């Protein structure tokens, strides 16, 4: 009879319902784990008052990370360290309007140039030593020939001008690889540039840094001690180079078409 | 006729060893390819049964024929 | 010079390169004459 | 056989029918025929399963070849 | 003799690793030989000696590949 | 609502079209010119799908279907009730997808980061355009594309597959499936490893990068690294999409036999 | 443009790293580590060393016995000729027993070798499971990689051992080939009425598409903030920097909600595991509970209904 | 006659050990390939049943024939 | 005839241990390959039923024949 | 320099003694199993 | 550069050419035997 | 420059034994082929 039916309820049906309920429930738990960073959120009210809201579903109860080498406990969701001192002016009088920096945009720490407030300790290896270090402190590293050694090259800066010269390489001992280039700038300071913002040309013996301009290499943040770097300093350096992607030229933040 | 004078300067901008290796590898690949392309056409010279077919020659040896006769019984 | 060869070294290399290429092409021509005599394809 | 097909099987060859030329096409032995396939040569103690070869009559698949 | 100093073998071959290899290999080889002998004419579980214990099919053919799934259990194919 | 740390990043600039007119947020979303475009096209497309369901036989969610024109229309313009609605919706869909990608580019420019995500999205867009534009144009008719319906585009997939007797033997299809499977395996291993290192055995400290390398070198003998697994990920997903597009542009335009017969080039090499 | 971070431009070497110290009572690691320049262009350059203990040797004996068996039967199917083996390699296979033998142990050249290879491959994968568990647990880490591996092993055992036993025939299992196992896939869809109307098959396809989507999204997002140190996820988890902040703002602004640097890895875990859970559920019900998936979908109001215009006469009714 | 004088200087730019290894490996691969290409043609010398067919010789031994006869009953 | 005088210097540029291992492995692989190629031809010596066929010899033993008669 | 297992010569002698004894006992049991099997079901 | 001087290169070249000539001689001999046994053109 | 650390004396020694071993191996190969030709001639 080709399509005769004996009974409407079967096992495939029930099992499908069970799956709909088993999904729909890992969504719940994952969405709750999503809110251990950045919450409670700030909802702005009808006439400017700000309250803390928590969303749907609600925030989870705090858990603890025990960091190694007596690096302390981290509770999440927990307290926050205080923001620094960014200045901003709103552009249009409603909660969803954008903001403008008030002073020199490069030295303001807002927009792509914002950074976080991390610990003032270096990241450690499994043995307790600082992880990112110059190649004169890590005496066992060597650049593989077949590859252009950047030490000596110049640091052209996106408008064609010279920034300085490369004098050191900063390596990562936990995973052997290059993280920073150190260079002497135009006013004879020592500044770092991340290796992921550098195009290295071996034959021209140049390093092109498209982010900032040549004269901008004088105001890159500096380090305390030059035998190690801390989490805070990493953030400051990288953020300064990221501010130039929108603030270097006055025409960069200005609608392509 | 003097327009090809500076040609020897080519090797001041092209690396000689890299170029030699590239040429050799390309020539070997092309050799294999052309032999395979001609073997897959009417010009094939291994299977054309010239100057004689050898499998057919083996099937019709008197010893093999006499053994095949005594089996078909 | 971006390859490190001077002009004398380049002249030397070029001499031998051209000689070798000419000999190779000679052998190719000979192979084709034999093949045409045995099995003409055009 | 040709008379039987032309008269009794019109559900398939409906009023067009067949002649000799439909298969012989001017030759005494037709071009596309078949026999019971023995399969490739394998060891003598191995029975044929009838598949997993190239399979020229089943469109070059690894499906059962006969 | 010629085999006087053989015991020095264990001074460059690790005896722990040797033991771990040998035990594993012997157990796996045991399983292998049993399954190989069971898949032949020497099989001793379904050979009908000293008696066939199951209600087997009365006329079981020689199974071919183009076959359906059987309706009842059967263990006497020969 | 704003996150605890969000306010210092909400600055103006970074846009492609428009300028200061559409540079605002609505709730958590960022709008822009392309935000307006995307919502416009999504709303219009959805409403037209619903109307095409209303003039059909049923409003059951599983059985709605809007079909493309016939093959006799060619690359022309079909009546509204016999194919033109499908054409309008397929224009809206392209508009919405491209708007989505460009909005992503605006956002990434504002936050100071690289354009890897819109670039990877571009390959999904390319596969869609292969199925609705390139393959139909090369074969000479819009009616070679798939209908819009759950369960009803699956009938299309099935019959198109069987137009070549056995679609599993398509070579670019094999290569794409390889990439899909390996991608799921890699994602499982990556998820597991990070979870395992920050959620250690009860009463232990968070582990380090050395532990991550050691575990896979112990099990398998090689560890790829914490930055290269992200690369490997972008690579496997993009390649899956790419070879899907190739396998569909091959079927019909460049090959009309069965797919098993293509492979016949291999055992016919004159070298065995 | 700007550097995209896809290849390593400058490489550096130090002496090989032997590995985190193991608990006392462990065997040494075997091998002297070597370095690969080409592997170092895209990732880590060190190869080895390797840990071989009790469970990973029993595994590797089982697996190689299985491989020898499979290879030799494929080779016997062409008459021992290696030239023909290379010529017709994608069409060869080791085939399961004829379905009329049921669940008995068949003779060796009519399905017994398939049975042997299946048993040895099974044991190999279970010993490997124990190895993976112990390796992660001896270093003090959570055992999350063993849970996912267990799911995958269960899918291998379902199609292959559990479903053939519940059906009553070993001849319901896949063979060991390339084109042969593709043929098995198509045939089991044809026999049980169209897998496109199996709902667990649709859900697993949803999750395989989702795996590709999610991993393109994550791989992109972490390569796009690696200029701010985003590829170092453990530190971004235990001390949130600007890379994590930018990464989560991007998705919040784009689609309205986001995850954190630790939570996205739970989404990855689940999207990879639900795919295979639905795979198991869809195969285990086929044949044993449902005999035609299209007729099931018609009974539950799922299949569309194309207009007819004609009448075709079933010749078995005439 | 004097064109090929400096040829010995080749080994001052090309590494001798790498070249030796490349040559040896290529020669072995080519040896295997040509043997396999000729074995798959009409020139095959293992299966041509010359100077005699040995499988056919085994099928028609008197002992095997007498045993196959006593099975037809 | 004195063209191969310095041949012994070969081992000052080519590693002896690597060469030894390569030779041994290649020889074993080639041994297996040639045995398999000749066994798959008309020269096959395991299955040729010379000097006698053993399966056929087992099927016609008087005990097996008398048992097969009483079954049939 | 050379690969070693840390066993002295006395420890190696001890291990060797017990290893050989165990292997001999195992092979004895194998022979016994095969004699029984030949008595029950001869295969050659 | 390979670090070989010109004398070392001359030495290597001498032995390389001798070896290649001997190898090609053996190849020619093999082909003459094959032509005598089973001519292919 | 690529070098193996062997002096010229060590190379001479290695070469002596290598050539002796290769000659013995080829002798055994020839013997195997003479036996095979006597049993089952293939050309
Ligand atoms: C009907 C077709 C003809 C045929 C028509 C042709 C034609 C036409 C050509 C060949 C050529 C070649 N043929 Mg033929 N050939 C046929 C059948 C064969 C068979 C066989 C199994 O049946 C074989 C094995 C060959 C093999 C060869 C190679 C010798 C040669 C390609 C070498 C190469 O590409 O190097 C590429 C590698 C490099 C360039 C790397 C560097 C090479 C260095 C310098 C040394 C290599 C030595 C050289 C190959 C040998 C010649 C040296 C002399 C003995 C002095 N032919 C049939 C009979 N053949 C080509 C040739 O003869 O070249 C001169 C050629 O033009
Ligand atoms: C009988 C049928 C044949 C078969 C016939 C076909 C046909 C026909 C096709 C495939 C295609 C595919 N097949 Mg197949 N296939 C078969 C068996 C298989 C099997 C298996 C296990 O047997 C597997 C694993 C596959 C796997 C695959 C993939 C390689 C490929 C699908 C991925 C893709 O196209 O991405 C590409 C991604 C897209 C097209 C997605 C587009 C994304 C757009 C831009 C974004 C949309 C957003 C949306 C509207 C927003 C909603 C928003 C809400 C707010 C949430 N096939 C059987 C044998 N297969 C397809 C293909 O390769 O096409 C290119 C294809 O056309
Ligand atoms: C109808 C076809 C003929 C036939 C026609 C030919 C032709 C023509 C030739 C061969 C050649 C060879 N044949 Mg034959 N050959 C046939 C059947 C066989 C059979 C068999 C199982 O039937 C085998 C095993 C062989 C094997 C061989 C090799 C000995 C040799 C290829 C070596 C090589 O690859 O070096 C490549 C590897 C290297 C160069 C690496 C470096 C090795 C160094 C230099 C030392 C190696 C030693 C060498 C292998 C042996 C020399 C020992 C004696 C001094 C002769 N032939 C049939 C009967 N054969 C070739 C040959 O003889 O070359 C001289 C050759 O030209
Ligand atoms: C027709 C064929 C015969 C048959 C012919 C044989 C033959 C022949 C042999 C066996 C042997 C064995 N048979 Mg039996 N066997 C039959 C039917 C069976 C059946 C069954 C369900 O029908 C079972 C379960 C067994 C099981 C066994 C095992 C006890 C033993 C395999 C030991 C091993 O694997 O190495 C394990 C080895 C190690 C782990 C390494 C060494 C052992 C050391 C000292 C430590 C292990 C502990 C302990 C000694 C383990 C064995 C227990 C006994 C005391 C031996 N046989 C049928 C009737 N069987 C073998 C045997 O007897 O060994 C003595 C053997 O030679
Ligand atoms: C019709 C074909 C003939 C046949 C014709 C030939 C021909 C011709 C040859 C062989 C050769 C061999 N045959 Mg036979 N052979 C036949 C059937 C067999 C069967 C079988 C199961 O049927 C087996 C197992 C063998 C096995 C063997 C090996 C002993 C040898 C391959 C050696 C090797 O590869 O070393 C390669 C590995 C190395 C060199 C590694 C180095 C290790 C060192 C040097 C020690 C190795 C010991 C070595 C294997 C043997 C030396 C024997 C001692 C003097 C006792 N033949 C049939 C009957 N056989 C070859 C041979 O005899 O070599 C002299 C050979 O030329
Ligand atoms: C439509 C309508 C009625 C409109 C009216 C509303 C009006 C008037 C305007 C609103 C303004 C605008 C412009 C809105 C547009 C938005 C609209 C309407 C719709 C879009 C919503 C949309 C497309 C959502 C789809 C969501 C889905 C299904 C996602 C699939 C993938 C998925 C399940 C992901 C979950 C995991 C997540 C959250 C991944 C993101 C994520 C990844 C991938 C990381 O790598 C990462 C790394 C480090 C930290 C964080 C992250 C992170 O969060
Ligand atoms: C946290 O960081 C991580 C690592 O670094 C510590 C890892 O090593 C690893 C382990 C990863 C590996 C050892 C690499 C796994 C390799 C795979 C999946 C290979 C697949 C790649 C290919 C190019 C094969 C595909 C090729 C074709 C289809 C042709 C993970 C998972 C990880 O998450
Ligand atoms: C980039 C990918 C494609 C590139 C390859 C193009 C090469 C070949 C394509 C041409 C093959 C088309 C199919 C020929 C067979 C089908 C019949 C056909 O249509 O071919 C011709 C049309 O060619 C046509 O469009 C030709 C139109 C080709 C224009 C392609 C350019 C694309 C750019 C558009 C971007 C916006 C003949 O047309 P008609 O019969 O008069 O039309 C009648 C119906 O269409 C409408 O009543
Ligand atoms: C189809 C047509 C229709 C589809 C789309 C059209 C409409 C949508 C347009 C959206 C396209 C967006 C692409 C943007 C892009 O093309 O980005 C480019 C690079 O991205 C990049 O290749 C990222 C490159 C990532 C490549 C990943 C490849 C992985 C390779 C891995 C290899 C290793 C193997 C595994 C280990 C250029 O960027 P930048 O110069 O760095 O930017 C700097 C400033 O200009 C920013 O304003
Ligand atoms: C007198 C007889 C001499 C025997 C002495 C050796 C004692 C027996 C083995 C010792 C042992 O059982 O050890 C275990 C090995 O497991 C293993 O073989 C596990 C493999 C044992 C079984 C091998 C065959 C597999 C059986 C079938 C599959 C079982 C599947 C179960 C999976 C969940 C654990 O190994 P490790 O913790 O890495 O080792 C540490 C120290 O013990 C040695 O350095
Ligand atoms: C020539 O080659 C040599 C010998 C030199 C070695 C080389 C090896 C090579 C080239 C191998 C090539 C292998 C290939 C291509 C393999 C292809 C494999 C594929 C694609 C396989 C796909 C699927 C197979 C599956 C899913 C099988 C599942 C089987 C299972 C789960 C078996 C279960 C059986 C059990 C648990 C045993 C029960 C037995 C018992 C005794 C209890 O029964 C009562
Ligand atoms: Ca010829
Ligand atoms: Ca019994
Ligand atoms: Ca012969
Ligand atoms: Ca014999
Ligand atoms: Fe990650
Ligand atoms: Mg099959």
């Amino acid at each position: 009879e080709f399509g005769y039916i004996t009974q409407y309820f079967d096992l495939a049906q029930v099992t499908l319902w069970a799956f709909w309920l088993s999904l729909l429930s890992v969504i719940f738990f994952n969405r709750r784990e999503d809110k251990r960073e950045g919450y409670p959120q700030e909802a702005v009210q009808i006439f400017g008052k700000t309250i803390l809201t928590e969303g749907f579903p609600f925030m989870p109860a705090p858990k603890t990370f025990k960091l190694p080498h007596n690096g302390g406990d981290v509770v999440k969701p927990g307290p926050e360290r205080p923001q620094y001192d960014f200045k901003l002016e709103q552009v249009d009088r409603f909660a969803g309007a954008a903001y403008r920096p008030v002073g020199n945009p490069m030295l303001a720490g807002v927009g792509p140039g914002a950074y976080a407030v991390r610990a003032n300790k270096p990241d450690l290896t499994n043995a307790g030593d600082p992880r990112i270090v110059p190649m004169r402190v890590a005496k066992h590293f060597a650049v593989v020939d077949k590859d252009p050694d950047p030490r000596g090259m110049t640091v052209i800066g996106a408008d064609g001008q010279v920034g300085g010269k490369v004098t050191e390489i900063w390596v990562d001992r936990a995973e052997p690889q290059v993280r920073y280039l150190e260079l002497e700038a135009g006013n004879k300071k020592k500044v770092l540039v991340p290796i992921a913002l550098c195009v290295i040309k071996g034959q021209k013996r140049e390093v092109k840094v498209r982010s900032i301009n040549g004269i901008h290499f004088n105001d890159v943040p500096t380090l305390s001690n030059y035998d190690q770097i801390t989490l805070a300093e990493e953030d400051k350096v990288s953020a300064y180079y990221g501010a130039g992607t929108l603030y270097a030229t006055p025409n960069r933040a200005e609608s392509v078409l | 006729a003097k327009s090809f004078d500076g040609m020897h300067k080519l090797w001041m901008i092209m690396n000689p060893v890299s170029t030699l290796w590239a040429i050799f590898i390309f020539q070997i690949f092309l050799g294999l390819l052309i032999h395979m392309v001609v073997l897959s056409s009417d010009l094939n010279w291994h299977d054309d049964q010239i100057p004689v077919g050898y499998q057919l020659q083996g099937e019709t040896l008197p010893v093999n024929l006499e053994m095949k006769a005594a089996l078909k019984d | 010079s971006t390859t490190g060869l001077t002009e004398a070294e380049s002249k030397e290399f070029h001499g031998i390169f051209m000689a070798s290429m000419t000999l190779w092409f000679g052998l190719v021509v000979l192979a084709h004459i034999l093949s045409w005599l045995y099995r003409p394809w055009l | 056989m040709t008379r039987d097909t032309n008269s009794n099987w019109t559900g398939h060859v409906a009023d067009t029918g067949v002649t000799c030329y439909t298969c012989h096409r001017g030759k005494p032995v037709p071009e596309h025929v078949w026999t019971t396939d023995p399969g490739p040569d394998i060891p003598s103690v191995f029975p044929s399963n009838g598949q997993n070869t190239i399979g020229y009559n089943v469109a070059y698949t690894a499906l059962p070849f006969d | 003799d010629n085999f006087t100093g053989t015991y020095k073998m264990w001074m460059f071959i690790d005896p722990r690793r040797a033991l771990l290899f040998i035990a594993s290999f012997q157990i796996l080889l045991g399983i292998l030989i049993h399954m190989i002998v069971l898949g032949s004419d020497l099989n001793w579980h379904s050979d009908g000696i000293p008696k066939f214990y199951f209600p087997n099919a009365a006329e079981a053919s020689a199974p071919i590949d183009m076959s359906p799934i059987p309706s009842a259990r059967n263990f006497k194919f020969d | 609502a704003l996150l605890n740390f969000e306010k210092k990043y909400r600055v103006r600039g970074g846009t492609l079209v428009g300028g200061d007119l559409f540079d605002f947020w609505v709730g958590p979303f960022y709008v822009g010119f392309f935000g307006v475009s995307a919502v416009f096209f999504a709303t219009l497309g959805t409403m037209l799908i619903l109307f095409g369901a209303a003039i059909g036989p049923t409003l059951n969610i599983w059985q709605i279907s809007i079909a493309p024109p016939d093959l006799s229309v060619g690359l022309g313009f079909a009546p509204i009730r016999e194919g033109g609605l499908w054409q309008v919706i397929t224009i809206c869909a392209v508009g919405a997808f491209v708007s989505w990608a460009l909005r992503q580019v605006e956002i990434a420019r504002k936050l100071g980061m690289g354009l890897h995500v819109p670039f990877a999205f571009s390959f999904a867009i390319l596969a869609y355009l292969t199925l609705v534009f390139f393959r139909p144009v090369l074969l000479g008719a819009w009616g070679h594309a798939f209908p819009y319906g759950l369960f009803s585009h699956l009938d299309w997939v099935s019959n198109v597959g069987y137009q070549t007797l056995h679609f599993h033997y398509n070579p670019a299809h094999m290569l794409a499936i390889s990439f899909f499977f390996i991608n799921t395996l890699a994602l499982a291993m990556h998820g597991s490893l990070i979870l395992s290192v920050v959620n250690p055995q009860k009463g232990e400290e968070v582990k380090t990068a050395e532990h991550e390398n050691t575990v896979f070198r112990d099990i398998v003998g090689y560890s790829i690294g914490a930055l290269a697994i992200h690369r490997l990920g972008l690579f496997l997903a993009i390649n899956a999409a790419f070879w899907s597009a190739v396998c569909m542009i091959l079927t019909g335009p460049f090959w009309t036999r069965g797919w098993p017969e293509w492979w016949m080039w291999w055992p016919n090499l004159p070298i065995w | 443009p700007e550097y995209q971070n896809i290849f390593n431009k400058v490489q550096v070497r130090e002496p090989a790293y032997p590995g985190v110290e193991l608990p006392k009572g462990s065997l040494p690691r075997v091998g002297k580590p070597i370095f690969s320049y080409w592997l170092g262009k895209i990732g880590d350059a060190q190869i080895g060393p390797l840990y071989l203990g009790g469970w990973g040797i029993a595994s590797l004996i089982s697996g190689f016995i299985a491989l020898e068996v499979i290879g030799l039967n494929m080779l016997a199917s062409v008459g021992w000729d290696p030239r023909l083996f290379l010529k017709e390699f994608f069409w060869l296979g080791l085939e399961p027993p004829p379905p009329a033998y049921g669940l008995s142990i068949p003779p060796l050249a009519e399905g017994g070798w398939w049975l042997i290879a299946g048993l040895f491959l099974t044991m190999s994968l279970l010993l490997w499971w124990v190895r993976v568990y112990k390796r992660a647990k001896d270093l003090g880490m959570g055992t999350h990689l063993s849970w996912a591996f267990a799911v995958a092993i269960l899918f291998f055992l379902t199609l292959g051992f559990i479903r053939p036993v519940l059906m009553g025939s070993w001849g319901e299992a896949p063979p060991f080939g390339i084109f042969p196992h593709l043929d098995w896939t198509a045939a089991i869809s044809i026999r049980y009425g169209n897998f496109y109307y199996n709902p667990f098959h649709g859900l697993s396809i949803a999750f395989m598409y989702g795996s590709a989507v999610l991993f393109a999204m994550h791989g992109g997002t972490i390569l796009a903030v690696s200029r701010y140190g985003g590829d170092r996820e453990i530190d971004q988890i235990t001390d949130r920097g600007t890379a994590a902040e930018r990464a989560m703002l991007f998705w919040r602004w784009c689609m309205g909600f986001n995850a954190s640097m630790e939570s996205i890895h739970r989404w990855a875990w689940w999207f990879a595991v639900f795919c295979i859970i639905n795979s198991i559920l869809g195969i285990i019900l086929t044949g044993t509970v449902v005999d035609n998936w299209y007729l099931w979908a018609v009974k539950h109001g799922v299949a569309p209904s194309y207009p007819s215009e004609l009448t075709i006469d079933n010749p078995y009714l005439t």
